[PDB]
């Protein structure tokens, strides 16, 4: 895909913590604090099992 | 009714060919180019229904 | 302060989307063209309704009255339209033009 | 019923009336032009008199 | 003031970009756009190969 | 020659032919003796 | 230390602002972490105009990102230069807009505006001079148009002495992409003309045409569009951040370009914009930059300069150059195409020169034009608006979110008489 | 937080839901056991499955669906099939006595005893939900559970939930193909809850999908599984904006706002273009222009009504894959200048386009070719009234000499229902004609 | 600092102009990549006449390349000296009119003409004291005749006083390449007469028999015909491009050649010309050059000058050479063939002696005759036109395109007027 090859230059792409496909939506940043599951925000480290 | 696409309508058949454009360069103007075709198309449509 | 209420004709797929005549928009001789419209008195100079073709129709509202737009007929008759001269491009319809006979 | 040459016929109607308009505009233009040259020659004569 | 006002100073300057990998042009030079498909032909070959094999 | 369905011609002109067509479409003509020898 | 607060509304406004902060972080040598990695001190003197100090040598932008769709918030946080922004000025809602001006204005869009104004007030009284407010959005959606105009009205009610420049992406009819964009544009032009005192309307069809002729650009997408918009965003405020031979800030441009208060919709442009194949055939000279500014196809507002008369023209140059050459070029254009200029304003050009070019190029230029040809896009929006208002189409959404048809009639009347004011000032005698 | 609740009622709804959830699980990587072998996600960084599945503490991802049917057959088949460990036991609600192809039996006698239980299950699912976009109600107009019980459930949902989107996917009877006899009566009776309770009702027609599978997919003998897989592809293309990153994201509220002009007009045709078979995909370009023209071609439509005899009120094109806005706008311009596609006069615009990056997934042993580009057109047009004209012609010539009315009267409904529903559908036809003119 | 803008239209026009730019490039020292590698200093002095300087040592040509089909465009770009042209100066349509004056003038080209005028105005604006415009149009075809004369008309409206010279590749009666080339020629030289300052009309069959007889050479194809025409086009402006002993530019040539405004049709001639066998056996002298100029077989037109009176004769000599021989040779010619010169114009030969010879040779001469025997070319063209138009053959392709028979009749009438005026000044007496 054009978007797949020029990924990391595409305007709307969110937090690629996924290796088979990058366009699965990572909504960890939005996450208002009533159902937040302490997901890794897009600029911090992961947890034990790093995966 | 014309062709089924405006791309292959050709410059001698579009209603705003450069001859028409250099005529519309002055005020008033207003060629009776499309009303006659509309009336003829309506008459032919009524003929088809009858 | 007055009402515009634009009116458009029937749709026809020969009309080329949006078209504006360039006499309303000529910024080299506008001081002559607009005053020509004023001195005529039947051609409105108004800023809106410039596109006499908006989508695929014609503007029946104030872009010249129906008088002087319906009067440009170069003496066309069906009697001379059914028998086109041989040297022009309309003579290739003769295979269908002779099917029509002639009354009026 | 309308003839099956309405579009071409109306287009050449428009072509003929545009042609008549532009010949008459050519006549008006050459009249204005030779008036302009007469004015220019008179201006040159007046400058020399000055 | 001569440094740009030299008559033959137009023979001393690179145009703006020279090549396709020039370091000085970036997001503010407004000349290194991401829209030119430099790898477009290779991408098209890969898509054709994928479609054929599928 | 063979009609050729041109505009007014041999006098009157564009404006006079259009005004005559306006008169014919709206009702009666303007006048009989108008445009003496097409001026 | 005059400084500008940036606000960005909607997906389009957020992506334009992200590209804008990318461009003006390259211009100051700032990495996405926030540190200054430049070479000269000229990139470090006026770093406070757009960035606020943090602990250490970190520079947090003075930007407020607002949207009702959280997906674009995640996208602009995790995209390029997404780490530069502060997570606190990422106020959003989890509802959406639905391309509805009524939903963005009189509904839950007005739920978020309390926290939005709290953030903008924090940034505004975190200032010392506060040059003004600079907004980017689009008049095609709900949060871009409705929420953006709500922020415009509230910020002008708060600080009615500051330069408010908004850019706004106006809808083009041959791009479409939305069915209710004439409604969204008409309901927002009313708030734009009445409150905002500097507007640089940008059109997607003009951007596409620039990409497809002046840059070839086999597949431009939305990156190059925001890139050119960011070029014109930096070229209008370059004199606040860098010194020059003839400085001119936003207030000076507003004074010299806006003759009457509701006469402030502009036509931005940029030069040089050279294709790869024509890169080596071009020599950067001030007359060449002047011509590419005064070329019709180089315009970024879908108007044709020949299809109207200019009122005022701001010309902001960047790089080392000659003031005589600049002045003779900007006088020669007026002397040559004098018919496309109003004769009741002598010297229809404001000229500014900054001697700090962008990284890369040695010279660059920026056009701003208060042309009277801006009325044609407003007329196109008005004719589409009356086309889909003749049969009362799509009004049940707006009446459900709480509007009457009289607001639509006000919007149409205001757009009509604004275009008529353009026509009257355009067709005016000298004296 | 964005989520949708999928309610599959009737045998057609349950089978279409089986195909849809197969496609959803394959798309999100969930194996039919219900557990996700993630195996590539970095941490808990995958939120794409939230809109359809609910991840529990056992590692399982229970779907946000409710399967209801009055006969135990197909629901017990689901319980005895592969997705037993994936579906919740109380989500697959079933009855004992069938609705007997009877709207009265499905709405007044048998539908009144499990409506409380399905409403309780929907209440639990919505309380578990917190950002609910709406309800995707999959059913058939053929009659019985999909007509009467679906009508009652839609009425109850409209009463309690109120301001929530209710997208209906309705199997519509064909002009001349039919599998029942009293389904004109059932359709005439169920026009109301798809007229006054629905928000966007996509009719699909079995003849049209049969002709699509016979001409484009080269399936000479197709079964319902291919039809349900095509409907699954369409609904996945509709919902892809809520779960995949894209250039322009079209949610359900934005989709409805940009589609329906008036609250009464909410019946758009649906078209999916990738349509070519695997062996014939080797010879076609399948570009953006080709897939846009295939949607407006009057042979890939999924209702047997010719859109050339009508006016397009609006179109919502959802592009999927390597589709760029420049090619989208070029295709839009070509369609707008094309003579055959005639748009209504009060809509100079009319193309809401949404580009999504994630290309569609192909089912193992499918019929659709694995492609890179996709378009899903959802077009509101005036040409759908031909189907209603054929329908109430059939209803009038059935109801002339009062055939089959004794069953409905015995199961409780009055005879004035037929007259009221016939007059309401006549009003709908006149309304569409008045909108088109 | 006088500048000439070059324009090529049609296949023949593009080929002729490509050969012309080749000879100008290797006469001024420009290599195929566009860099001055010359030896003399008198090659970069006056190079702004034909070349716009770019960055580095690049020198792009000031040419406008016009066609409605891209085949000749791609051929010119792919051939030698094709990378020197700027890619912006490659304006081409997509359809291709093709042997049709109506399709080349009234439509097709009539919308490309806006972009071509944009490019021509661009090259004219990028000048200081522009001499004028030269065109290499190819009468008898499609895009070259109709759209070329349309360009002449539009740039005559735009720039009225600058010198217009066309090079006029007028058809032949006995080559018979095109069946509608009498229609195109009759309908297009009508436009040439009222619009051009001067035309150097060159046929094809005189090029054929100069190659066959003077040069022998057994293979001229089109390349050597373009070489001859190209050498003539360099010779008519060598006095402008180079310092000389008696300078004469295009305006001086026009003033000294035309006695009347519609008598500006010239017979060109280049006369160092010999075969390979007779190269070393032929002395190169000024009388030999004048003898080869004043020869009927060396003329680049079909018109034999023996039956017809010369009006004005120009000799542009190139080389280090003696004014006494030059003047004595023109006096000797005027004394010998006194019956071929009009009595009412004494000393009707003009000298223009330059200094730099063309590359390879040591002396050269360019002949510009204005004989009254040129009327027979238009006589044959009008004879073929009135043979076709009596039966109205091939007329639907124009009338259904949008023209009328009245334009054909008036074009024939003014052709007869031009022929009659040439005959009047051929039969005119002294007192
Ligand atoms: N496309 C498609 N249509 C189906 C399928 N199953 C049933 N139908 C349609 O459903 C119509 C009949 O209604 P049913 O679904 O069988 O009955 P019901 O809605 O379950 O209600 P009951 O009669 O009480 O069982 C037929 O005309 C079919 O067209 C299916 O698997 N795929
Ligand atoms: N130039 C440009 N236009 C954009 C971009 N993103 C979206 N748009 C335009 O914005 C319009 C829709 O506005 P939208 O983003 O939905 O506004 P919102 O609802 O407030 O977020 C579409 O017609 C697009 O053409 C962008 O990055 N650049
Ligand atoms: N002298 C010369 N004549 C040419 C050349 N190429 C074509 N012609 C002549 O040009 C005429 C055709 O004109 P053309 O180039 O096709 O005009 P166009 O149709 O507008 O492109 C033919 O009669 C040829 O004899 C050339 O290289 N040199
Ligand atoms: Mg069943």
């Amino acid at each position: 895909t054009f978007w797949s090859h020029h990924k990391e230059k595409i305007p709307g792409v969110s937090q690629i913590k996924t290796l088979d496909t990058p366009f699965k939506k990572n909504s960890a940043f939005s996450k208002p604090i009533a159902e937040g599951t302490d997901q890794p925000q897009p600029y911090e480290q992961e947890t034990h099992p790093f995966l | 009714i014309g062709p089924e696409l405006q791309s292959d309508l050709e410059t001698r058949e579009k209603l705003t060919r450069p001859i028409v454009r250099v005529f519309q360069r002055h005020p008033g103007t207003n060629l009776p180019e499309a009303q006659g075709i509309i009336r003829g198309a309506a008459g032919l449509d009524e003929s088809l229904l009858r | 302060s007055y009402q515009s209420i634009p009116r458009f004709s029937k749709l026809h797929p020969v009309i080329p989307r949006r078209y504006v005549p360039e006499w309303k928009n000529d910024m080299k001789n506008r001081e002559l063209l607009v005053k020509n419209c004023e001195m005529s008195g039947i051609i409105p100079k108004g800023p809106h309704d410039e596109s006499l073709f908006l989508d695929k129709r014609e503007r029946m509202n104030e872009v010249e009255p129906r008088v002087r737009v319906e009067a440009k007929h170069p003496n066309f008759e069906r009697y001379d339209g059914l028998r086109p001269e041989f040297h022009t491009a309309q003579s290739k319809y003769q295979s269908s033009l002779m099917f029509r006979k002639d009354n009026t | 019923d309308a003839l099956p040459s309405l579009r071409d016929n109306c287009a050449q109607q428009s072509n003929t009336v545009v042609h008549q308009y532009v010949r008459e505009c050519r006549i008006s233009l050459v009249k204005l032009r030779d008036s302009f040259l007469e004015t220019n020659e008179e201006v040159k004569s007046l400058i020399r008199g000055k | 003031e001569w440094d740009l006002y030299d008559p033959e100073a137009k023979k001393k300057d690179k145009p703006a970009r020279v090549s396709d990998d020039d370091p000085r042009c970036g997001p503010s030079s407004i000349q290194k756009f991401d829209g030119e498909d430099l790898g477009g032909k290779e991408r098209k070959k890969l898509m054709e190969e994928q479609m054929r094999e599928w | 020659q063979d009609k050729t369905m041109t505009f007014g011609g041999n006098g009157m002109g564009y404006t006079r032919q259009v005004n005559g067509n306006v008169a014919e479409l709206l009702g009666t003509g303007a006048s009989p003796p108008d445009a003496e020898n097409r001026s | 230390m005059r400084e500008i607060v940036h606000m960005q509304a909607g997906q389009c406004g957020n992506q334009i602002g992200a590209k804008f902060w990318e461009v003006i972080s390259d211009e100051h040598g700032i990495d996405p972490t926030g540190t200054y990695h430049g070479d000269s001190d000229l990139q470090l003197e006026r770093i406070n105009v757009y960035y606020n100090e943090a602990t250490g040598g970190k520079y947090v932008p003075r930007a407020v990102l607002v949207d009702l769709e959280p997906g674009t918030m995640d996208s602009v946080r995790s995209g390029p230069f997404g780490q530069i922004f502060r997570p606190d000025n990422f106020v959003f809602g989890q509802s959406g807009a639905g391309n509805n001006w009524a939903k963005g204005h009189y509904t839950e869009g007005a739920e978020l505006v309390d926290s939005v104004l709290d953030v903008v007030r924090k940034e505004a009284e975190s200032c010392d001079c506060l040059q003004g407010f600079q907004l980017t959005h689009s008049l095609g959606g709900g949060t871009g148009s409705g929420m953006g105009t709500l922020l415009i009205s509230k910020i002008r009610e708060e600080y009615p002495d500051r330069i408010m420049n908004t850019f706004s992406v106006v809808p083009s009819p041959k791009v479409s992409d939305t069915v209710v964009e004439p409604y969204n544009a008409t309901l927002s032009v009313h708030q734009l003309v009445e409150n905002t005192d500097e507007t640089y309307c940008i059109d997607n069809e003009a951007l596409y045409d620039i990409c497809f002729r002046t840059l070839k650009l086999t597949t431009p997408t939305y990156g190059d569009l925001n890139h050119l918009v960011s070029a014109t965003m930096s070229g209008v405020t370059t004199c606040l951040r860098f010194p020059g031979q003839l400085n001119a800030d936003l207030r000076k441009l507003a004074v010299n370009m806006v003759p009457f208060p509701r006469l402030h919709f502009f036509m931005p442009g940029f030069a040089p914009l050279t294709s790869r194949g024509s890169q080596q055939y071009r020599a950067l000279t001030v007359p060449e930059l002047t011509q590419q500014m005064f070329d019709a196809k180089n315009m970024m507002a879908a108007c044709d300069p020949r299809h109207g008369r200019y009122l005022t023209v701001a010309a902001i140059f960047r790089g080392r150059m000659s003031m005589k050459e600049v002045d003779e070029q900007m006088l020669n254009v007026q002397n040559k195409n004098s018919s496309y200029f109003v004769e009741w304003i002598p010297n229809n050009v404001k000229t500014a020169v900054c001697d700090i070019p962008p990284r890369g190029l040695k010279m660059s230029a920026t056009f701003i034009g208060n042309s009277t040809a801006i009325q044609e896009l407003f007329k196109r929006i008005s004719e589409q608006f009356t086309a889909m208002f003749r049969r009362k189409a799509f009004l049940h959404w707006y009446t459900g979110e709480g509007m009457d048809e009289m607001e639509f009639t006000e919007a149409e009347s205001n757009m009509n008489d604004l275009v008529s004011e353009y026509q009257q000032y355009q067709d005016a005698t000298a004296e | 937080m964005r989520e949708c609740i999928s309610i599959h009622v009737g045998q057609a709804g349950v089978q279409i839901g089986n195909a849809c959830w197969e496609l959803y699980c394959l798309e999100h990587g969930i194996q039919p056991d219900g557990q996700m072998p993630s195996d590539k996600t970095i941490g808990g960084g995958d939120d794409s499955f939230n809109t359809f599945f609910s991840e529990t503490g056992a590692g399982k991802h229970v779907p946000r669906a409710v399967f209801v049917d009055l006969e135990p057959t197909v629901v017990d088949e689901v319980r005895t099939g592969t997705y037993r460990q994936l579906f919740h036991p109380e989500q697959l609600i079933t009855g004992k006595e069938d609705a007997a192809n009877n709207y009265a039996r499905g709405h007044y006698t048998i539908g009144k005893e499990i409506v409380d239980l399905v409403l309780d299950r929907i209440r639990k699912l919505a309380d578990q939900c917190t950002g609910l976009q709406g309800f995707l109600i999959f059913h058939s107009f053929g009659g019985g559970t999909g007509s009467g019980f679906a009508s009652l459930l839609m009425e109850r949902l409209s009463v309690d939930y109120g301001k929530k989107s209710k997208l209906e996917f309705a199997i519509y009877p064909a002009p001349q193909i039919s599998t029942a006899v009293v389904e004109p009566y059932n359709t005439i009776l169920t026009t109301h809850t798809t007229l006054e309770h629905s928000d966007c009702a996509f009719m699909v027609d079995n003849e049209a999908i049969y002709d699509i599978c016979r001409r484009n997919l080269d399936i000479e003998r197709p079964t319902y599984t291919n039809l349900n897989r095509l409907i699954a592809q369409i609904v996945s293309s509709i919902t892809a904006s809520l779960r995949f990153d894209g250039a322009l994201n079209v949610d359900l509220t934005e989709f409805q706002t940009n589609l329906v002009p008036y609250p009464r007009i909410h019946f758009p045709l649906a078209t999916y273009a990738p349509v070519i078979s695997a062996e014939k995909a080797y010879h076609e370009q399948l570009s953006v222009a080709e897939i846009t023209n295939a949607c407006f071609e009057p042979a890939n439509q999924m209702v047997k009504c010719d859109p050339r005899h009508g006016k397009y009120m609006a179109c919502c094109m959802l592009y999927r894959g390597d589709v760029v806005p420049k090619d989208v706008n070029a295709a839009i311009a070509t369609i707008k200048t094309k003579r055959t596609i005639q748009f209504v006069d009060w809509c100079p615009t009319g193309f809401k386009v949404g580009i999504n990056y994630q290309p569609p997934t192909v089912v193992p042993g499918g019929d659709l070719a694995k492609v890179q580009r996709a378009v899903c057109m959802l077009s509101n047009t005036t040409a759908i009234a031909e189907a209603w004209a054929r329908l109430d012609h059939k209803f009038d010539l059935m109801y002339a000499k009062r055939a089959f009315v004794h069953w409905y009267v015995g199961e409780g409904m009055e005879e004035g229902e037929f007259s009221e529903a016939r007059e309401d559908l006549a009003a709908l036809e006149k309304d569409y004609e008045e909108v088109g003119v």
